[PDB]
């Protein structure tokens, strides 16, 4: 038995200007098993309606997908990418920064 | 060069009476085809995705699928329901075909248990991994033995039914896999990484097909420092990618991000950066 940790990988489609509409990603790849437990926050509430890409897997068999929303950043609202797995003792939380 | 199509499976066994199938066809790496486990069928995602194949040659496919599904899952159920601590555990199989310029189509079929090679498919042999367990061995010698009903429909498959599937399929979506479309790019002040250093972030999006280069340069200089993220998928079937460098305090002006790519036709995007605090004026 193998186990991967996942690497967690948060982006915006666009850069972001305040007030206008976008896409955040959060791309979640390298993990084996496949039963994973992924969530966009904004200010640490999950979004509903996230979509997400068929599950696929890698060369070396370990699992990736994306997970992908609608969203519109502003000054004060933070958003971040929740994800829980067996090889995480606790849920590991990734901000968005757009740096 | 390289052309190929294939299906991936991922069959979750968590307990004796619970076990979970997905998967999904592939045109290198592109995704042309759904499964939905619910209602047993396809799901054609490209409006080309049937290539030049008849719905009942496809509704042959599809029921083809749906028995080796419940099949396969039954058989090792069976087998595995004979010792409850072996769960959870996980099966990936691949399986397809690829073509070379003046070559006869290669198939294959490869099989991976709990995220290890365990046994693939060679030409009419099952051929346990190399550093083979007892189980590699049971079930090479299960399938080469008896189930030869398996072995000759998987052969036919991947050896002639997917050859002619794939080349249909690329007729059909030639307009669409060979399409450009071209990025945006943007700077942004990544953070410290020390004492009067500073990281410089060139970000890269929406562009297709994936091939793509990316640098920061002096002039005609090419910064050696430059570390390529991971090119990373958008949700509207294109790419993402980060180039970073690290810069002395003092450094940064006058270099730039240039970026090359199929649909630019030449004319590269160049940024360049500062002197405000993340790139801009
Ligand atoms: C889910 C994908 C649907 C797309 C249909 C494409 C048809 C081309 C056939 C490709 C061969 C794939 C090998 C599948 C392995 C299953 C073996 C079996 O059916 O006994
Ligand atoms: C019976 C038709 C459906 C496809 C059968 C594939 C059988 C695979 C063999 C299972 C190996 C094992 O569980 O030890
Ligand atoms: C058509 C061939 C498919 C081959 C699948 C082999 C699956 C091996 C399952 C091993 C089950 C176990 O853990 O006991």
């Amino acid at each position: 038995m193998i186990q991967r940790t996942p690497k967690i990988q948060v982006y915006s489609r666009h850069p972001a200007e305040n007030g206008k509409s976008n896409f955040l990603n959060c791309y979640v790849s390298g993990f084996h098993p496949s039963d994973i437990e992924v969530d966009l926050l904004k200010n640490g509430e999950r979004i509903e309606k996230v979509e997400h890409s068929d599950l696929s897997f890698s060369k070396d068999w370990s699992f990736y997908l994306l997970y992908y929303t609608e969203f519109t950043p502003t000054e004060k609202d933070e958003y971040a990418c929740r994800v829980n797995h067996v090889t995480l003792s606790q849920p590991k939380i990734v901000k968005w920064d757009r740096d | 060069e390289h052309v190929s199509f294939h299906v991936i499976q991922i069959f979750s066994f968590v307990n004796q009476s619970w076990a979970r199938g997905q998967g999904s066809g592939w045109l290198d790496e592109l995704q042309t085809h759904g499964w939905d486990s619910e209602s047993g069928t396809i799901i054609f995602l490209h409006n080309w995705s049937k290539g030049n194949f008849s719905n009942e040659e496809l509704s042959d496919l599809e029921l083809l699928f749906r028995f080796y599904l419940f099949g396969l899952t039954r058989e090792i159920q069976d087998h595995a329901s004979q010792d409850y601590s072996k769960y959870p555990f996980e099966v990936q199989v691949k399986a397809g075909c690829e073509l070379h310029s003046g070559k006869s189509p290669e198939g294959f079929f490869q099989v991976a248990f709990n995220g290890l090679d365990l046994l693939s498919f060679q030409n009419t042999t099952w051929v346990p991994s190399p550093g083979c367990g007892s189980l590699a061995q049971s079930v090479c010698h299960l399938l080469n033995h008896q189930y030869e009903g398996v072995t000759e429909t998987v052969y036919n498959l991947i050896r002639s039914t997917c050859p002619r599937f794939l080349l249909g399929l690329l007729d059909a979506g030639k307009m669409y896999v060979h399409r450009q479309v071209k990025p945006e790019a943007w700077l942004s002040s990544g953070p410290s990484p020390g004492p009067g250093r500073l990281q410089l972030v060139c970000h890269v999006s929406g562009f297709y097909p994936k091939p793509v280069w990316v640098m920061w340069m002096r002039g005609e200089q090419e910064q050696q420092g430059t570390q390529l993220g991971d090119i990373l998928p958008n949700a509207n079937w294109t790419w993402y990618l980060r180039a970073t460098l690290d810069v002395a305090d003092g450094e940064a002006a006058g270099l730039s991000c240039r970026v090359k790519h199929s649909s630019l036709e030449g004319q590269d995007i160049i940024l360049y950066w500062g002197p405000g605090s993340g790139g801009g004026l």
